[PDB]
């Protein structure tokens, strides 16, 4: 139960293949979380959440609707 | 407009409760607050060190020791703290120009975004800019920043014009779009389609140049009207 | 060419000061917080480092990316959208500049460290990836909203609007603005190629740190008036009531030398975030938007922008 990482020897966290957004963020793209039993995970970072648009050169997508947000700055 | 009021009165109530329930949303100015009293608290402590001195009491070299003697000491001491003044100072006059950086964002902000309306993106608050409320909050501000997001999307097929007898037409505000039979020229931003007429289109040179143009008839307001 | 974020180091306050000796440790002991507010500030900086970056680069949701094939109208982005075949997909422009910027454990011999960045040049190439296929398909809306697919030069008709000319002028003359699109997207490698002069910026960043980092380490060796500038040697040679009143001046003077090259980061530090915030603008108004702010996106009207990144920093074709 060690792993060896881009940015140094983490012990005491459990590789994950899967990758998920950002938690914990240790270096070079490691981003820990403590989710699942559970135990802290460390996880290649996802940077965002894909998608592709499916452009086409004559395809336009034009919203119906709206919102109103609020936010806080 | 009811529609909206309520999505905006709803979206101020979620505000309450995204402070309301978070201690997290408030971190820069708690963390100011921090710092601030971070970096006394350190000058502080200093009071209490040595820095090579017999002890870090004034008035204890003083009282044991023949001046002479406590002159070389009483150095450290002022040496020493006279430092610890200008690391307490230069911190400040550094971070003090990070606030100076941050009010003229406010400044502005609460200039361009509040009493006008700010197109630019993303300054206002990710969506298209609205409105704003500021609210003071202690050594900050606050803002509301109303902004519109659009929503649900509806794929279309566009086309950059029409050849209507072969002059072209191009929408004169917003895209071209059809839903698959009849052509519509909408806004851009808020799907509300619209017979094509010569009032939405403006003519420019014959089809061929275009690149993608279409074919459609362009009704003439005028024609029913000549009609009689 | 912004500079964005800043080589992010790190420095024991100790073992700088003090190599392996207690006795110096010890009275090290004495000024207290100094040592630990060091790493307080410079751990101040390295955070924010990561926050620039975070800025500028991550606005967008969602990585996104081109569809497989690339009808753009004309224009013809393989220059700067992802290089497939790269192993890191940093699309053509950017290996330039990955290669026109420029010991790492040279600097890491006396508790100087340097922390890697939170985000790497590879991702850092995937969010500029995405931001350029979201500008391209998407039109600006990705920043405002769900991203719309529409098609380019329906977006470039509205880009120019935005600039005051009417729309039939961009159909009627498309081949030809894809050229001169195309065209001078070429010189740009060359403008690159041939010349290290226009990362200026960005090269000389790293040089300042570099650069002030050896002064740091240099000034190990200096005596500031101790009778050596080896630690051990005053340790070795003298009984300590001796070493006392010397390591003094070592530490009193190491202590001093890393103050002014902590303080050097944060004036520095902040001339970055004032220039992440320049960047993490245009990036917001220019890449995402259609800029009206004159000459803010570069002389002329302006049209759109695509970023790149660059080794600590980046770079937008405007
Ligand atoms: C636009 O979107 C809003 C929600 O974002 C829709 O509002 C809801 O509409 C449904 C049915 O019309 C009602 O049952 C709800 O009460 C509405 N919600 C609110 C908060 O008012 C609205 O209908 C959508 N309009 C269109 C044309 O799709
Ligand atoms: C695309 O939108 C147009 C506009 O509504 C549709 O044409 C109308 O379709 C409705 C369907 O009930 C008819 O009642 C109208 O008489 C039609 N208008 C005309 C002028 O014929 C068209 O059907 C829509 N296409 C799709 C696939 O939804
Ligand atoms: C739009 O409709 C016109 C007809 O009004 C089409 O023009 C025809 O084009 C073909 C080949 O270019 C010619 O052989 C015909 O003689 C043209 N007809 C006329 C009346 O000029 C045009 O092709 C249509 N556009 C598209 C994209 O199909
Ligand atoms: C887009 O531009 C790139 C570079 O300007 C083109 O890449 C060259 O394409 C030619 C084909 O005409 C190849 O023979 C060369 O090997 C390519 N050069 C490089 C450096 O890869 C590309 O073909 C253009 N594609 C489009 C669709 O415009
Ligand atoms: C991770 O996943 C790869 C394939 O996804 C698999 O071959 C490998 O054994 C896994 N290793 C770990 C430590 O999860
Ligand atoms: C429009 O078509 C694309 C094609 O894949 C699809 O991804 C998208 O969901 C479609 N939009 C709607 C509203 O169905
Ligand atoms: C769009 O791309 C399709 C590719 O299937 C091509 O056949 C068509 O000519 C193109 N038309 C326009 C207007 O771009």
């Amino acid at each position: 139960n060690v792993f060896q990482t881009r940015a140094g020897c983490l012990i005491g966290a459990e590789h994950v293949n899967n990758s998920y957004e950002c938690d914990i963020p240790i270096g070079a793209g490691i981003c820990a979380s403590y989710q699942t039993s559970q135990s802290i995970i460390a996880y290649t970072m996802s940077l965002g959440a894909e998608n592709s648009v499916a452009y086409s050169n004559n395809s336009i997508a034009i919203p119906t609707n709206f919102t109103i947000s609020v936010t806080t700055e | 407009q009811k529609l909206i009021a309520n999505q905006f009165n709803s979206a101020i109530g979620k505000i309450q409760d995204s402070l309301s329930s978070t201690a997290s949303a408030l971190g820069k100015l708690q963390d100011v607050v921090n710092q601030n009293a971070q970096a006394l608290n350190t000058l502080v402590k200093q009071l209490s060190s040595n820095f090579g001195a017999i002890s870090s009491v004034l008035n204890d070299i003083l009282s044991r020791l023949d001046p002479p003697e406590a002159e070389v000491q009483i150095d450290r001491l002022i040496t020493g703290r006279l430092q610890s003044l200008q690391t307490y100072v230069t911190q400040q006059l550094i971070r003090a120009a990070e606030i100076r950086a941050s009010a003229n964002l406010a400044a502005t902000k609460m200039s361009e975004c509040v009493l006008g309306q700010s197109k630019r993106v993303d300054f206002c608050g990710k969506g298209y800019h609205l409105m704003s409320f500021p609210q003071s909050a202690p050594h900050g501000v606050v803002f509301l920043h109303v902004t519109y997001v659009p929503a649900q999307e509806k794929n279309f097929t566009t086309a950059p014009a029409i050849c209507h007898d072969g002059k072209a037409h191009f929408p004169r505000e917003g895209v071209f779009v059809s839903n698959g039979t009849h052509w519509f020229v909408t806004q851009r931003n808020f799907y509300e389609p619209q017979i094509i007429t010569t009032d939405n289109t403006f003519v420019s040179g014959n089809c061929d140049v275009v690149i993608g143009i279409v074919n459609n008839t362009v009704y003439d307001p005028l024609q029913p009207e000549l009609d009689s | 060419i912004l500079p964005v974020s800043m080589t992010k180091t790190s420095v024991d306050c100790t073992m700088y000061i003090c190599g392996d000796s207690t006795e110096c440790s010890n009275l090290l002991l004495q000024y207290g917080s100094f040592c630990t507010q060091l790493n307080r500030a410079l751990t101040g900086i390295a955070v924010e480092q990561d926050k620039n970056t975070q800025e500028v680069f991550a606005q967008v949701k969602q990585i996104y990316k081109t569809p497989p094939i690339k009808d753009f109208g004309g224009f013809n982005f393989s220059q700067i959208l992802p290089d497939p075949s790269k192993p890191s997909k940093r699309s053509f422009i950017e290996d330039l500049l990955f290669n026109k910027v420029t010991l790492i454990c040279a600097q890491k011999f006396n508790g100087l460290t340097v922390l890697p960045p939170l985000l790497t040049d590879e991702m850092i190439a995937q969010y500029t990836s995405a931001l350029l296929a979201g500008t391209i398909t998407s039109g600006w809306t990705f920043g405002a909203g769900a991203a719309l697919q529409i098609p380019f030069a329906m977006q470039m008709a509205y880009r120019f609007n935005g600039i005051g000319v009417t729309q039939n002028v961009l159909y009627e003359n498309q081949k030809l603005i894809a050229n001169q699109f195309n065209s001078a997207i070429g010189k740009i490698q060359d403008s690159l190629s041939s010349t290290a002069s226009a990362l200026g910026k960005l090269q000389d960043v790293v040089n300042q740190n570099a650069q002030a980092l050896n002064t740091l380490v240099k000034q190990l060796s200096s005596n500031f008036g101790a009778i050596s500038s080896v630690l051990n040697d005053i340790l070795s040679r003298l009984d300590p009531p001796e070493a006392e009143v010397q390591i003094d001046r070592l530490i009193t003077g190491r202590l001093q030398s890393l103050q002014t090259y902590v303080t050097q980061q944060l004036i520095r530090a902040a001339e970055i975030r004032a220039s992440a915030n320049l960047a993490a603008t245009k990036m917001s108004e220019c890449v995402l938007g259609q800029s009206k702010r004159v000459d803010f996106c570069g002389k002329g009207y302006h049209l759109m922008s695509f970023p790149q990144s660059a080794p600590h920093g980046v770079v937008f074709l405007h």
